[PDB]
RNA sequence: AAACUUUCAACAACGGAUCUCUUGGUUCUGGCAUCGAUGAAGAACGCAGCGAAAUGCGAUAAGUAAUGUGAAUUGCAGAAUUCCGUGAAUCAUCGAAUCUUUGAACGCACAUUGCGCCCGCCGGUAUUCCGGCGGGCAUGCCUGUUCGAGCGUCAU
RNA sequence: CGAAAGGGUCCUGUAAGCAGUAGAGUAGCCUUGUUGUUACGAUCUGCUGAGGGUAAGCCCUCCUUCGCCUAGAUUUC
RNA sequence: ACGAGAUUCCCACUGUCCCUAUCUACUAUCUAGCGAAACCACAGCCAAGGGAACGGGCUUGGCAAAAUCAGCGGGGAAAGA
RNA sequence: GUGAGCCCGGGUCGAACGGCCUCUAGUGCAGAUCUUGGUGGUAGUAGCAAAUACUUCAAUGAGAACUUGAAGGACCGAAGUGGGGAAAGGUUCCAUGUGAACAGCGGUUGGACAUGGGUUAGUCGAUCCUAAGCCAUAGGGAAGUUCCGUUUCAAAGGGGCACUCGUGCCCCGUGUGGCGAAAGGGAAGCCGGUUAAUAUUCCGGCACCUGGAUGUGGGUUUUGCGCGGCAACGCAACUGAACGCGGAGACGACGGCGGGGGCCCCGGGCAGAGUUCUCUUUUCUUCUUAACGGUCUAUCACCCUGGAAACAGUUUGUCUGGAGAUAGGGUUUAAUGGCCGGAAGAGCCCGACACUUCUGUCGGGUCCGGUGCGCUCUCGACGUCCCUUGAAAAUCCGCGGGAGGGAAUAAUUCUCACGCCAGGUCGUACUCAUAACCGCAGCAGGUCCCCAAGGUGAACAGCCUCUGGUUGAUAGAACAAUGUAGAUAAGGGAAGUCGGCAAAAUAGAUCCGUAACUUCGGGAAAAGGAUUGGCUCUAAGGGUUGGGCACGUGCGUGCGGUUAACAACCAACUUAGAACUGGUACGGACAGGGGGAAUCUGACUGUCUAAUUAAAACAUAGCAUUGCG
RNA sequence: GAAGCCAGAGGAAACUCUGGUGGAGGCUCGCAGCGGUUCUGACGUGCAAAUCGAUCGUCAAAUCUGAGCAUGGGGGCGAAA
RNA sequence: GAGACCGAUAGCGCACAAGUAGAGUGAUCGAAAGAUGAAAAGCACUUUGAAAAGAGGGUUAAAUAGCACGUGAAAUUGUUG
């Protein structure tokens, strides 16, 4: 809601700044794996869980 | 013209610390104003009746007004009405006469019993 | 009306984020954590669950102070500065 | 006759078996005794020039000091190193430090970044007002100190 | 051959508009009633079996108009 | 008195039939795009016989000609049977 | 080689492997409705059919039914497909860009993907208070994790005075703390403007609350702590500790009646727009005024005079009065009322110029009335109901008391006016649903609230419309069978079928009329009948104001009169009656009881088997029994 | 259209009749809401692990509903299925 | 430090950003998933396409290794005979 605690906004907020596609640099690296984020996050598909 | 109206604070429902009445503004538009539940007149303490003479506030209120609006220049003025001030005042009176008629009654009742014992 | 038309005033929460623990486990009503058993002193564990004791057991974390004891106790808990090291 | 269905073959598909590999498991053996109110285990939130995670770290934040080594790091960018040196490095070691909010968790609370109390220091016109900063204030119990209470036992 | 149009044949039921000494009554102006008069007023009458529709699976039309045309592609003892 | 309680009858009423017909919309149908599932030993024309009251495959006959579309509900399949 | 198998050739491939004798085992598969993974036929098949609906041109683009602009046609129809919120979600919000994937088609579009941006408060909430309730303390249980306990079998602490036997004395009693509501209680902010996205938060103007310090003016006082009024009480002030009293906070449901704001409706006027074959002095749009203050007023009630039966006053509703009515005169609670400040300078409407942009500039106006069984909110006075009587606390004020403190070296410890200083922390975007929540989903389900226009009509019924929103749910063509949904049918009228299942018939309103039975309340809209359109008239039902003389001088007396039974002005919706007129229909769509005779059964209203049973089941009031001082 | 109230006509009075007024009820028709009676209903690998349409019950209260709080499986709660 | 152990459906659930992702109100439940090449030398340049890509032409020892990547079986599919 509109109305929300100081704890929740503080999750919320590092939920949005980790909701992001990896750099681009990553995959240049020498013996890189990582292709995508395995961890990335949406608003329709799953929830948080607060 | 658009005539419907919105409240203008985030509790949706219709309490008692919810009361709106509707404005039209100098800019022509039709609003609400959020305004408090209304004053209440203070009370006789002896007989229940509303006071003459007094404002019916918001209790904080009263604490924003000076001293002659908040009360009547007569004993007990502002707590008890006229009526049963004066009520008191005759209660009072008869009530100490009656006494001391009652003490001099005592008294000869008294004095006869000492002479009779004497 | 069991199912999916019940389901659909589903929109309170029995629990809530627990202060020690993190989890989403700390009863609003009760004020006492499912998981981790707070607000009472003890961590709550159970021998009949060795899946739950091995999430939570000791090096499943960060190890902030106990990861540098043995390096402490090799040198023998020693305090001091190499000789005729720079400093103070 | 073709098409269709089926059979056989070659090549191409589909799929990931087989073979070979293994910075991983599994079991056995040998050595060692070292968590925490001097705040642990755990949790949250942050920190890189360019990172979401994993890793490392705590506003001194992919780290500081010190010791050792002795020329890198590297995906890009930018700088190096007086190379005859108090000196690179995502290096090793590690005795000196820093170590946010919490948590046995400790002023009272906490579904609130809520409300206090004591003592100093600094700033804003400032004896009164406002603001900032620092150090403190949990409980049980022990030893001692000091202040007390009770015809409980006495002396005078 | 096609699209229109005209004529026929069917279906409905008398268009819009104008007019009327038709219209229960009401209100004005004056000759104060002698269609007194003017105004309004469902409706009625006339122009008007009128208007509208008519092949979409109705009919006719070298001789009422306008347009189209000897293709293109595929295959075959 | 009241009743989405159970029952019999009467008047009105009518496409419940008699006895069916016609109209409209959305499907079904055809096309473009998109696109599953249930189920599946192998398969699917019958008749008589096949001791254990059962035949789809065996015996003896009838027969029997590519590849297909809309329907259909006799078997065969099909009931979280 | 009988066989399980063994060996070789050819192709592919890229780093290890085999024979023999012994040793060793997690050592040999077709089945287990196995286990995991992968793949078929079905099959380009079943469908992709609820929520009325789409079309034209232009642009963009590789490509347009589902992108955009314009042009049309429709829908939601104010219990909305509108405008905002609570819960829940958490960036979905805004701008720019975009391959694939997703949006059961398509996509240039997107809540998708990529990069950035966006949430501003002393006055709005939280924060404070207590509610139902929950947790510490004392203390007692329990092997113990812990259980009870929340005022207790607790030494559970506040204030004042003191120069002396200086290292004391006095007063008081109430207990014990904390959490617990973004709908309860509660200090205080309005209007205009502004962004791509925030705004009662930003800007401008104009205010308020709380707390603190200390001035000026005014007030009081030499009769020390104001004056006036018969009174109700008034006025800018006008001392007031301990300890007490009282009020506010602070309160149910329902009914009609009256006041006020806003909405709706009607008339005129200026300005603009549309219509204009004909008609229409026409139809439509703007015409507004906040918080905060000042002033004058507004039901109840209270005061003064006086003394009422020939009882009077008086509401829609029969209450009030010798416990003092009526009447006359006053005092007051109560504004969302009138006027004024705010404030026309704003906002809105119209016009004339300027203008690459930057930018604008200047004129004119914004007015006056009316109405009501209307709608909605609010206030007031009444009334009804209860074997039901409908929170608490924080907090604020008044009073009783008279402790202290107080003046002419002037004093002031004045709730008056003005002036000075200060006000921390988060939360604030967006959705709130036929795509932002839950239901595995962008699921025809579910999920708490306000605000609510015009017509018809009894009516937030149904149907049509305005503002504001949509035009989103795969599309094109054809019109077989069988379906689903909606209809009609001659004659007969239940012959159908287990059974009148289904359908049809009835239905609004006015009037006539209405049986048995009955707990006398009902039954009852029983039954059975007569009517309803349009036009032109008639009648009835209201409001406001207003009386002649004689003196003093627009008010005071002394009279005189109840034909004002009259004039003037203003106003609305019902009801009844009559003529004329169309007709196949007149509650012309919509909306809207079929009725009757009986039987069984449970008294009734009510409740349950969420997802096969709604009932003679359960409950109920009434009745009866038992136990307990 | 219950009490209460007004007027008129009677009655010695109590009361009786007539016309009004008033607005009672776990009264009634019925919109929303709440519920869930019926239909050879739709749907039946659905829009849906209970949905859709028409119809129906109730609709001023033993009515509907949010949030906070309480009762926890040898249990609870139960107008009782 | 080792093994007559297992060799990515095995061996711990986990050889990988695994007690992760994901699910559940919660207690808890809990995966899938390794391999281009010696070296990225991971295809310059030309050309067709809006693009994805295609064709030439290089790189490599090999593209019959093209970040769908060692080998590349079967089920099942396409073309050709
Ligand atoms: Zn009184
Ligand atoms: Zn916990």
């Amino acid at each position: 809601p509109s109305h929300k605690t100081f704890r929740i906004k503080q999750k919320l907020a590092k939920a949005q700044k980790q909701n992001r596609p990896i750099p681009q640099w990553i995959r240049l690296r020498t013996g890189n794996t990582i292709r995508y984020n395995a961890k990335r996050r949406h608003w329709r598909k799953t929830r948080l869980g607060l | 013209a658009p005539t419907r109206v919105t409240y203008r604070r985030r509790n949706p429902y219709n309490t008692t610390s919810n009361r709106t009445r509707v404005i039209k503004t100098p800019g022509g538009q039709l609003r609400v104003l959020h305004i408090k539940k209304r004053g209440t007149a203070p009370k006789c303490g002896d007989c229940g009746i509303k006071l003459p003479g007094i404002p019916a506030l918001r209790p904080r209120e009263y604490a924003t007004i000076s001293k002659p609006k908040k009360t009547v220049q007569r004993a007990y003025g502002g707590s008890r009405c006229g009526n049963c001030v004066r009520d008191r005042i005759i209660r009072a009176f008869l009530i100490e006469e009656q006494k001391i008629v009652k003490k001099v009654l005592k008294e000869q009742s008294q004095a006869e019993k000492k002479a009779s014992k004497k | 009306t069991k199912g999916t038309s019940s389901f659909g005033k589903r929109h309170n929460k029995t629990h809530g984020l627990c202060r020690r623990c993190g989890r989403r486990s700390l009863h609003n009503q009760k004020k006492v954590c499912a998981s981790c058993g707070y607000p009472a002193a003890k961590t709550r564990k159970y021998n009949w669950s060795e899946k739950a004791k091995r999430r939570k057991v000791t090096g499943t974390g960060r190890m902030r102070y106990l990861s540098t004891v043995p390096r402490r106790f090799k040198n023998g808990f020693r305090t001091g500065v190499p000789k005729g090291a720079r400093g103070p």
